[PDB]
């Protein structure tokens, strides 16, 4: 009988995640056949212009690596500026399909195709998780959960290759690893947290949660007064091996002693320090030991991203709170914590969802445990225990529904061509300056579209989207707002060959560099307050236009000139629409 | 009050030391421990200079991580956790003590 | 391939994998102690 | 089982020689392939000593 | 004696912390940084709304949450407080079930419908 | 500057006193190893 139902359950788990790991494969691909496969966005064009060079020289050359191609009179230098751990386990599996499984693959569809195949192991991690605090029949439905939710594959679709990918994952792995060592005590699991704990610090920057978390669980876990011997020996491993590999990273390389953000770790182990010596004493006397001792975001994107999930997730920390079994103080300190910090950001609900998910499956599985356990037969009972599992059943189907349709309408769509009709003309002119250009030549844009100038036109530009050195990006918008004849001395100075300009007036693009003309104006003030005032580029009574009434050093910059220089000349007797400022243009302006 | 608890420590303690050979050797080998941290930031104190400064916090996390697996190995030795021998916590002791001493030659 | 087959592959992919987790979890609460 | 023991003390002398050479001069992919081929039959060995001797620890 | 046992209760953390989560996931913060007014919900938009629908939307996220707390920990505690003496009280708890059932269908309906006049083309309500 | 050209830890003349407090804890640390398996227990 035993052996019947225990290989009744492990063949049908093998096909539960035969499912479930194909399931999240087929919803990511929407971007990828529908139109080519290419790189998404600005961010992740810098990854792979990094794991390019890697991949085909040696791992030598790629950690101390000096590029001249960016912030051109002073190049950045990459190895102290960076965070690898993205390129390596890249270059590591393209090293490994190419010599040992047989089969060769070019490095792009490696690093299109990362996200995909690698969501399947957070979807394991959360199985894994989730058996520590309830029993194995809950794990399955919160990996069921996770594989699927649209607040998770906002971040990770086909084509999308930053750095959160990686992070999910080992934030689960590293919360897995801590949960067996504070039940067993046992010194060898907490080793095994301290190295997937340096293998999250060096993939991901907001590393700070995970440090400045377990410090206040064994905080919370004093007061409380469940202090033992497990605490002693769980704990200071994991400082000891965790903190010194963390100070092995350059970038982050004294910045665990004398930052603020890692003092809360360091005093919690002071702490637990003194009070292993004062539990020693208390076992002698009996008396005397009374005298000794960002943007917020609104409401329905809660409800947006995750269906009923958020409905049923405060009632999972109650049922959760009347238990108090030493590790459920992890979920209930977690959950708070979390949930203050991705109320107030916008890009922090990515930290959100692996409680929403977990919270909200025991829950539901502590629902399912008496409801459809049958075990006596009567009509009545059989009728309240069938339609109270019929109705769970029909909200969770709807559920599936749910999820993907919101995945293919707002989360599947690149950044690189914009859709009755195509509009691709945002890759001719990187590829005719590519083709047709002078191989030493500096291109001047705007800090927004650094990144992929030098990633798909492939030249030195002069500022990119890492905002590093601040006082040369006011220089960049000094020389796009002064009038002509002094631009072109400030340009002549750095060596700029080429100047380019976007612009949205004719088709309604709406991020165009006339919308962006002010903030540009704002930079100037901060260094050369004489030269440059945002007083005089309004009208009269203060308005701000493109019309025939526009101001006298508005229709004399030089950012002016280069975007409507043709225009009235186009259309038909003289006259011509803006489509987004909405204003009338006559070729005397 | 504290002379009572005093002497009753100090009786307490001894006989537990006398009775099993392995306590004092561990508590013998912690108090040198602790004097290499001590005399190694009195080199620091004596002239004042800060150049190499990995160089002086690699020993000095020698000595507090390698205290610290001692006491953890003393705790698990006296009282046995429910489920792990004495067999494992040794061989625990051996790995985790391993990895450490590689992290600590690299960084200096 | 149109993604109307796509489409049709994802949500069955989903109901599949969603269905057997209860038979599962049936099969776990009636015959078994916890 | 002093064979055992011979064999007990030769992986730990023998996990501090790798990191000594690691420390004068030489790479990374040397100091782990050595660490490999050295590693898995003191595993082995260690792990059976471990067992054998036993009760008097 | 008495605040002894208030500070060692955890009824009173659970009613508060759950208090939190349900008063912060309502997007209450969202309102005190940049204030607005406060008929009803401002429709068609997908990122304003007024002050006084957060009332509306604590009072739903915590009534329902109620009802799954009092659906799996709860009807033993009722029939102890009320009648036990008429016969098998095991109708009772059917008939009991039952309705908590229905009333998490008549909630999460009426969610379902403020979402689409919210947000509309929404393709299935209720 | 590479991150393998620079004075190494022997010729500064200033971190001599803590690689002699790396080798002691090495071989104090196999010497208590040894001795360890090789005693009693409340003989
Ligand atoms: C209990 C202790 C557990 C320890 C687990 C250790 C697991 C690490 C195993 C890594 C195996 C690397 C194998 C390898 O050599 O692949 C290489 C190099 O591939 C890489 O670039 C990635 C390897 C980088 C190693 C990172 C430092 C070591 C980190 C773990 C100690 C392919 O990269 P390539 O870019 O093709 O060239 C590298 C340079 N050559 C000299 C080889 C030409
Ligand atoms: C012996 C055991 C072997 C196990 C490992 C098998 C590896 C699975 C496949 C590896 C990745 C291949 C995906 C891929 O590169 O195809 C992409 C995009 O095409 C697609 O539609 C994507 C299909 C990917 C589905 C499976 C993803 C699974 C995640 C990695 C295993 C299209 O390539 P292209 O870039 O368009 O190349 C040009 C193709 N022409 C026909 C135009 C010439
Ligand atoms: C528990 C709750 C409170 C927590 C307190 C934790 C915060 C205090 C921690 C100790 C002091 C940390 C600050 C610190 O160390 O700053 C040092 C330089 O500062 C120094 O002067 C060195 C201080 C070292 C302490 C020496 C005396 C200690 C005596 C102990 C018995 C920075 O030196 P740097 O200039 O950054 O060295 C860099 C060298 N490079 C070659 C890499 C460029
Ligand atoms: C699957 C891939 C996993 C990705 C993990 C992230 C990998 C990148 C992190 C590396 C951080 C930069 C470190 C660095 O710059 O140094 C590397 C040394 O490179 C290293 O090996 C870093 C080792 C960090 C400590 C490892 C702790 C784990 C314990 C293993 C038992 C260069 O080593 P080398 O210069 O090649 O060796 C010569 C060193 N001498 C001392 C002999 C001179
Ligand atoms: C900042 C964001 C994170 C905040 C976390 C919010 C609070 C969640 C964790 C605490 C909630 C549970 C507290 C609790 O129930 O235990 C209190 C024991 O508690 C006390 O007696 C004093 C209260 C200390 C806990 C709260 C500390 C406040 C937070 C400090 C940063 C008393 O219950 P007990 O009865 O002691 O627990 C069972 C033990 N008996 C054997 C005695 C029955
Ligand atoms: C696209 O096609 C062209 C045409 O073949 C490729 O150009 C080749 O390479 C260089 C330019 O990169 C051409 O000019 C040469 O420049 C070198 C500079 O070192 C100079 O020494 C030579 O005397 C010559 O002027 C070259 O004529 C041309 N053809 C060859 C090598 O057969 C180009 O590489 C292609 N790819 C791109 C632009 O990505």
């Amino acid at each position: 009988r035993s052996c019947v139902l225990s290989v009744f359950q492990t063949i049908l788990k093998l096909v539960i995640f035969v499912a479930i790991f194909g399931a999240a494969i087929s919803s990511r691909l929407f971007a990828v056949i529908k139109f080519e496969s290419i790189i998404h966005e600005f961010d992740p064009w810098f990854n792979y212009r990094a794991t390019k060079y890697l991949v085909n020289n040696s791992f030598y050359k790629f950690l101390n690596w000096f590029d001249d191609r960016t912030w051109y009179p002073l190049g950045r230098v990459t190895g102290g500026t960076l965070y690898p751990g993205l390129m390596t386990t890249s270059a590591f599996i393209w090293h490994a399909l190419r010599n040992w499984l047989g089969l060769p693959i070019d490095i792009r569809n490696v690093c299109v195709l990362f996200a995909p195949l690698f969501s399947g192991v957070t979807a394991w991690a959360t199985y894994e998780f989730t058996k520590e605090i309830k029993d194995a029949s809950a794990g399955l439905l919160a990996a069921g959960f996770i594989a699927i939710v649209p607040g998770y594959i906002s971040r990770s679709v086909a084509g999308s290759y930053d750095n959160e990918a990686i992070a999910i994952t080992l934030l689960m792995v590293t919360f897995m690893f801590w949960i067996k060592a504070q039940k067993t005590g046992s010194i060898m699991h907490a080793t095994c947290a301290a190295l997937f704990y340096f293998y999250m610090v060096s993939a991901w920057g907001g590393y700070v949660f995970i440090t400045n978390l377990i410090p206040l669980h064994v905080f919370l876990l004093i007061l409380m007064g469940r202090y033992s011997s497990k605490l002693y020996s769980a704990y200071t491993t994991w400082y000891a091996i965790g903190t010194v590999a963390s100070m092995q990273i350059p970038f982050v390389g004294f910045l665990p002693i004398r930052s603020n953000d890692h003092m809360a770790a360091l005093g919690v182990f002071g702490l637990i320090q003194i009070v292993a010596f004062g539990d020693f004493v208390k076992g002698q006397i009996s008396t005397a030991k009374f005298k000794v001792i960002h943007q917020p975001v609104s409401w329905p994107a809660f409800f947006f991203d995750t269906h009923f999930l958020i409905w049923l997730f405060p009632a999972g920390v109650f049922l959760l709170f009347l238990d108090l079994k030493d590790e459920h103080v992890f979920v209930i300190a977690y959950s708070v914590l979390c949930s203050y910090f991705a109320g107030v950001m916008v890009r922090l609900m990515l930290t959100l969802t692996p409680v929403i998910c977990v919270s909200a499956a025991v829950a539901l599985s502590k629902i399912f445990d008496i409801y459809l356990d049958f075990k006596a037969i009567k009509p009545a009972a059989l009728l309240a225990k069938l339609i109270v599992s019929g109705s769970f059943i029909f909200y969770l189907y709807l559920f599936v529904f749910h999820s993907t349709w919101v995945t293919r309408t707002a989360y599947s769509s690149p950044s690189v061509v914009l859709p009755l009709a195509l509009i691709d003309d945002f890759r001719e002119a990187y590829y005719w300056l590519r083709m047709n250009s002078d191989e030493d030549s500096k291109v001047a844009a705007w800090w927004d579209y650094g990144y992929q100038i030098g990633g798909m036109a492939d030249r030195t530009t002069l500022v990119d989207n890492n905002t590093w050195n601040n006082t040369h990006i006011a220089i960049v918008g000094k020389a796009m707002a002064s009038p002509e004849e002094k631009s072109y001395e400030i340009l002549k100075e750095h060596d700029v060959d080429y100047v380019l300009v976007i612009f949205g007036g004719l088709i309604g693009f709406g991020g165009d560099d006339i919308n962006k003309f002010l903030w540009m104006i704002r930079i100037s003030e901060g260094i050369w307050p004489e030269e440059i005032k945002e007083r005089d580029f309004y009208t009269a009574e203060g308005e701000y236009r493109v019309d025939a009434r526009a101001s006298e050093t508005m229709r004399n910059s030089l950012l002016y000139k280069m975007s409507y220089k043709d225009f009235p000349q186009l259309f038909n007797g003289g006259q011509a629409t803006d489509r987004v400022r909405q204003q009338m243009i006559t070729p005397l302006d | 009050d504290f002379q009572e608890t005093f002497k009753t420590s100090k009786r307490a303690y001894f006989a537990q030391i006398e009775k099993y050979p392995k306590l004092k050797l561990i508590d013998t080998f912690c108090f040198f421990l602790v004097l290499l941290g001590v005399i190694q930031c009195t080199f620091i104190i004596l002239i004042r200079d800060n150049f190499p400064f990995n160089a002086f916090l690699a020993g000095f996390i020698i000595c507090v991580g390698q205290f610290v697996l001692l006491m953890s190995l003393r705790l698990q030795l006296c009282n046995s956790f429910p489920g792990i021998s004495k067999n494992r916590a040794f061989a625990e002791f051996i790995v985790a003590s391993l990895i450490l001493h590689f992290v600590c030659l690299h960084f200096i | 391939i149109s993604d109307e087959q796509l489409n049709s592959l994802a949500i069955t992919f989903g109901i599949v994998m969603m269905t057997l987790i209860v038979i599962y979890h049936a099969v776990d609460s009636t015959m078994s102690p916890k | 089982t002093a064979v055992y023991f011979l064999g007990f003390i030769a992986t730990i002398v023998g996990f501090e020689v790798i990191f000594a050479r690691y420390y004068l001069g030489t790479s990374i992919f040397e100091t782990l392939f050595s660490s490999l081929y050295l590693g898995a039959p003191g595993l082995l060995t260690s792990t059976k000593f471990l067992r054998s001797f036993g009760q008097t620890i | 004696k008495l605040m002894f046992s208030i500070i060692s209760s955890r009824i009173i953390w659970a009613t508060l912390s759950t208090f939190f989560i349900i008063c912060m996931i309502s997007a209450y913060m969202f309102n005190q940084i940049r204030n607005t007014q406060l008929m009803y919900f401002l429709p068609n938009e997908f990122q304003h709304q007024f002050a006084i629908e957060t009332q509306v939307m604590v009072l739903i996220y915590g009534t329902l949450a109620a009802l799954v707390v009092v659906l799996v920990k709860g009807i033993q505690f009722l029939r102890s407080h009320l009648y036990p003496e008429t016969k098998k009280a095991y109708f009772i708890d059917a008939i009991l079930a039952s309705f908590c059932a229905l009333f998490i269908y008549v909630f999460f309906a009426a969610l379902t419908t403020v979402f689409t006049i919210k947000s509309p083309a929404y393709p299935f309500p209720l | 500057l590479a991150n393998d050209e620079y004075p190494r830890s022997w010729e500064i003349s200033n971190s001599w006193v803590y690689i002699s407090a790396i080798c002691g804890v090495i071989v104090a640390w196999i010497f208590f190893v040894v001795s360890f398996v090789t005693t009693s227990s409340v003989g």
